[PDB]
């Protein structure tokens, strides 16, 4: 039988991923329904960028909406700055604009590089 | 006689406040208690 | 084996520095079973009740409020669609234009929960007068347990 | 040529019996404006005092 | 007053809530896009009670 | 003289430049215009009118 | 939070920015 004395780096590992995993199934869950007494909820919106000072904010927007489509043609579709870029669209855009700007961009409308 | 009516109504809201800041003390030290019992219940949990 | 587990278990006992680790990876684990991410997302509009109860107010009552958390830091994004529009509740000291083209942002934290009454405050038609605003405020762990569990598709 | 149906004498009795109380859809209803009425802060609205 | 209206931007904080209003003939609409994620609250003691649980 | 000199390069050359029909182009809140549907002193318009 | 029969001053307030209005008024 192998020993800690005789075991290598991969199979403690491995042992040290089955010890956690058996327990912490039974204390949290499996999927983690069990926690829902200690968890946090907190809400995230778009952060204040710097370049933007003035009360009309139009231009955040904008550049938030083109900065996603500069990241998915640039890092991919899936690079985590671009959900960021996503998420921040659509935290300061309406929705009316947006859809515009979709349609605009299908119609072939759209003045960026990409 | 104007001013004197004004301090004594920033007076109270500065009551009003206050007890308000003291009743929303009780109910999120009784949370933390609560979360308190539940956490002993879990220790005993995975002990037995 | 089973003996090599026991033996993970002794180095846990023995070992500060791989109870640590271990400690550490028992926290990677648990960060696994916490939910994600999910989107909470609305779109709903604000009329004018024509015909009210006792308990509600004629002229300023809506059918569907705003509902906001208190000790919260929030930006209101204000614009309009066809004419000008103001968004103003005297109540929280707030008074902003909505133009069409712009977006005009608000930071606003209220300090009590209520319900503050508004109108518009800028002419815009034959029905100005009819376009109040209701700000619905409750407390934080509210709107984060129960208010936007209303919105999860 | 309108005159409202707020301003009969049977709404006016039925809300001098309510008050100057809002109701909420996420929370119990709350007292209209605390500080000229002089409610205390630790009192909230009717439903949540629960008069001793 | 000077010092009032410059206090009116009150950015010094993490916001927590976004609400686009918009403004129509003749009513208002109201709209939010924002993520909710959970955090476990304060989980170094459950990292100790499953210290102690495998300690054991 | 240069006046003179572009009196006679006048309406000789030619821009076969059409304009995709952007919605800053080409502004239509009423329908055409006061005296017809195309622009006052506009012989050849270069707004796509097809879009494609 | 709503306006009130026969009222002179402003409505009572739920933002430190709407008092800290209010407060400059009456300094005027
Ligand atoms: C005038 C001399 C006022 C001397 C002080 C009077 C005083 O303190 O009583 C106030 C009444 O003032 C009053 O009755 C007048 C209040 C100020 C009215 C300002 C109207 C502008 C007229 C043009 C400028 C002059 C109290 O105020 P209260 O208890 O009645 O307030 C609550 C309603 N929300
Ligand atoms: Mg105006």
């Amino acid at each position: 039988k192998p020993t800690l004395e005789s075991l290598s780096a991969d199979e403690l590992e491995e042992l040290k991923n089955e010890v956690v995993s058996e327990v912490v199934d039974k204390i949290a869950g499996e999927d983690g329904t069990k926690l829902a007494d200690f968890l946090e909820p907190e809400l995230i919106t778009a952060p204040y960028d710097p370049r933007f000072p003035n009360r009309n904010q139009a231009r955040h927007c904008f550049v938030r909406f083109n900065e996603y489509y500069k990241c998915l043609y640039e890092r991919g579709e899936e690079h985590p700055r671009c959900q960021f870029y996503q998420k921040a669209y659509q935290s300061l855009c309406p929705s009316e604009w947006v859809e515009s700007w979709q349609e605009l961009r299908e119609k072939g409308l759209w003045t960026g590089k990409y | 006689a104007w001013k004197t009516w004004h301090w004594n109504e920033k007076r109270y809201i500065a009551q009003y406040y206050a007890d308000m800041a003291r009743r929303e003390a009780r109910e999120d030290a009784a949370r933390k208690s609560a979360l308190a019992d539940k956490y002993k219940q879990l220790e005993e949990e995975l002990l037995s | 084996m089973s003996e090599s587990k026991d033996q993970l278990k002794e180095k846990l006992k023995a070992d500060p520095s791989f109870r640590a680790e271990l400690k550490d990876r028992i926290k990677n684990a648990l960060l696994s079973k916490v939910p994600a991410s999910v989107p909470i997302s609305y779109n709903f509009d604000s009329y004018m009740l024509t015909e009210v109860q006792p308990g509600q107010l004629r002229v300023l009552e809506v059918d569907e409020r705003l509902v906001l958390p208190t000790n919260t830091l929030i930006r209101l994004l204000v614009t309009a669609s066809d004419v000008l529009h103001s968004w103003a509740v005297p109540a929280l000291g707030v008074k902003m234009d909505a133009v069409p083209g712009r977006l005009n942002q608000v930071w606003m934290s209220i300090n009590r929960e209520g319900v503050f009454y508004g109108q518009c405050s800028e002419l815009c038609g034959a029905n100005h007068s009819f376009m109040p605003i209701v700000v619905e405020a409750i407390s934080p762990r509210q709107f984060l347990t129960e208010y936007v569990k209303k919105w999860i598709s | 040529t309108y005159r409202p149906e707020s301003l009969s004498k049977e709404f006016l009795e039925e809300q001098a019996k309510i008050g100057e109380v809002a109701q909420r859809m996420n929370a119990p209803p709350v007292y209209l404006n605390p500080f000229t009425n002089r409610i205390p802060g630790s009192i909230l609205g009717p439903e949540d005092a629960k008069p001793e | 007053s000077l010092t009032l209206i410059y206090s009116l931007d009150q950015h010094t904080e993490r916001p927590g809530l976004t609400v686009k209003i918009i403004g129509r003939q003749w009513y208002w609409s109201y709209e939010m896009h924002d993520h909710l994620q959970h955090k476990l609250l304060d989980p170094d003691r459950l990292v100790g009670i499953a210290e102690k649980a495998l300690v054991k | 003289a240069f006046m003179l000199y572009d009196f006679a390069v006048g309406l000789e050359e030619e821009h076969h430049v059409t304009i995709p029909p952007y919605p800053w182009m080409r502004i239509r809140r009423l329908p055409g215009m006061p005296w017809g549907q195309d622009g006052l002193f506009e012989g050849h318009p270069r707004v796509a009118t097809t879009w494609p | 939070d709503s306006p009130q029969p026969w009222q002179l001053l402003f409505q009572d307030t739920a933002t430190s920015t709407a008092q800290a209005m209010i407060d400059l008024h009456h300094d005027i």
